[PDB]
C-alpha cells in the first residue's frame, strides 16, 4: 500500500 | 502546430495512454509562452506524471533488487549501472519539468491558482529528485521541495476555500512529503486531516463541477490517513 | 556484451516494466547466434509480447475514437495522422519480430518444442499485422500467419502432447486468429474444444507442477468457448 | 470483452 498523490500515473 | 491541434493531440495521447507524445505536446504548448488554462495545466501535469511514475517504480524495484545483493556479487555493478541510468532519466525529467515550471509557467502566471498550482508541482517534481538523492544533495532537494510546496500553502490558505480541488491536491502531496521525505508521521496526519476537516466543513456549498474532483481528492486524503494511522 | 549479462539485465528489466530494455537485451542475445533456452526463449516473448501490446491498445483506442468521428469533422485528419503513426510502429515491432523469426530462431532450433513456439510467435505477430492491414497486404499477411500456425499445429500434434503449455498455448492463439482474423466462429470454437477436450483425457497424467501450468491455459481456452458462444 | 492470448501484457 502506497501512500496516494495526484495526479496518479495510470 | 498550433495550440488547438497539440492540445487536441495532447487528449488522444492520454486516451492512448502515450504519455511521452502528451508530455511533447503540453511542453510545446507551454514553451509558446501563453498562460495555461485549468484544462490545459492538467492535461501537463497528467504527462508528465506519467513520463516520470514509471521511472520512480523503475527505479524503486532496481533499487530494492541492488540492496538485497550481496556486495561481493559481480552482478552488482550491472545492477547499479542499471539503476543509475534510470535515476539519470528520472533526473532528466524532473529538470525538464522544473525548467518549464521556472522559465514559463511560474512567471507568467497573473492568478494565484495557477501560481498554487505550479508551485505545488515544483513541490512535487524536487520531492522526487529527493526520493533518489543522498547526502547534501538530498538535504538541499529537500528543502527546495519543501519551500515551494509551504509557499504554495500559504498562497492557498490565503486565496482558496478549503473545498478547492488545487487546495486539496496540495495538502494531499504536501503531507505525503511530510511522511515520506521528512519522516514525521504525525505532522504528516495533522496536516492531511486538517486540510480535510475544513473541506468537510464547507462541502455543502461546494459547485457541482468540483464534487468529483474535491471529494476523489477527498477521498484520497482520508485513506491516507486510515493508512497512516494502522 | 555478454550473453548471461544481457539476460541479468534483462530479467531486471522484466521486473521494472523496462519491456523496451528488456526487448532491445533479448535481441542481443538472439543476435549472439545461438540457441535459446526455455528461459530466454520465454524472455523473449514476453519483452515482445509487452513492447507490441502498448501498440495494439493505443491502435485500438484511437481507431475506436476515429469511427466515432463525424466523416467531415476537420479534426479527423489529425486522429488519422496519429493512428498511422502508431501502425508505423506497431509494424516497425512486428517486422524487427518476425525478422528475428526468420534469421535465427526457428532456422536453428533444434527440438520440436522450440519449432513450434517460434512458429506459433511468427502467426501471433503476422496476426498482429493483419490486425491493422488494409486490401492485399492483409490477405499476405493472413495468408503468412495461418502458414506458420498451421505448422506449428502440426508439429505440435505430431510431437507434443495434448497437455503441453505450448500446444494448448498455439491452440489459443490459433483459435483466436479464426475467430477475430478469419472470422470463423464455428472453426474457432471447434479448434479451442478440440484442444480442451484431448487435454481433460490425459490430465491424469502430470504432477501437480504441469497440472498447474496446462489446467492455467485451458482455462483461457474454456473462457473464450463461453464468450463465443453467447 | 476480449479474446485471451497468451503470452498476455502486463
Ligand atoms: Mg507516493
Amino acid at each position: 500500500t502506497e501512500n496516494k498523490t495526484l495526479p496518479r500515473s495510470s | 502546430m498550433e495550440k488547438t491541434e497539440l492540445i487536441q493531440k495532447a487528449k488522444l495521447a492520454e486516451q492512448a495512454e502515450r504519455y511521452d507524445d502528451m508530455a511533447t505536446c503540453m511542453k510545446a504548448v507551454t514553451e509558446q509562452g501563453a498562460e495555461l488554462s485549468n484544462e490545459e495545466r492538467n492535461l501537463l501535469s497528467v504527462a508528465y506524471k506519467n513520463v516520470v511514475g514509471g521511472r520512480r517504480s523503475a527505479w524503486r524495484v532496481i533499487s530494492s533488487i541492488e540492496q538485497k545483493t550481496d556486495t561481493s556479487d559481480k552482478k552488482l555493478q550491472l545492477i547499479k549501472d542499471y539503476r543509475e541510468k534510470v535515476e539519470s532519466e528520472l533526473r532528466s525529467i524532473c529538470t525538464t519539468v522544473l525548467e518549464l515550471l521556472d522559465k514559463y509557467l511560474i512567471a507568467n502566471a497573473t492568478n494565484p491558482e495557477s501560481k498554487v498550482f505550479y508551485l505545488k508541482m515544483k513541490g512535487d517534481y524536487f520531492r522526487y529528485l529527493a526520493e533518489v538523492a543522498c547526502g547534501d544533495d538530498r538535504k538541499q532537494t529537500i528543502d527546495n521541495s519543501q519551500g515551494a510546496y509551504q509557499e504554495a500553502f500559504d498562497i492557498s490558505k490565503k486565496e482558496m476555500q478549503p473545498t478547492h480541488p488545487i487546495r486539496l491536491g496540495l495538502a494531499l502531496n504536501f503531507s505525503v512529503f511530510y511522511y515520506e521525505i521528512l519522516n514525521n508521521p504525525e505532522l504528516a496526519c495533522t496536516l492531511a486531516k486538517t486540510a480535510f476537516d475544513e473541506a468537510i466543513a464547507e462541502l455543502d456549498t461546494l459547485n457541482e463541477d468540483s464534487y468529483k474532483d474535491s471529494t476523489l481528492i477527498m477521498q484520497l486524503l482520508r485513506d491516507n490517513l486510515t493508512l497512516w494511522t494502522s
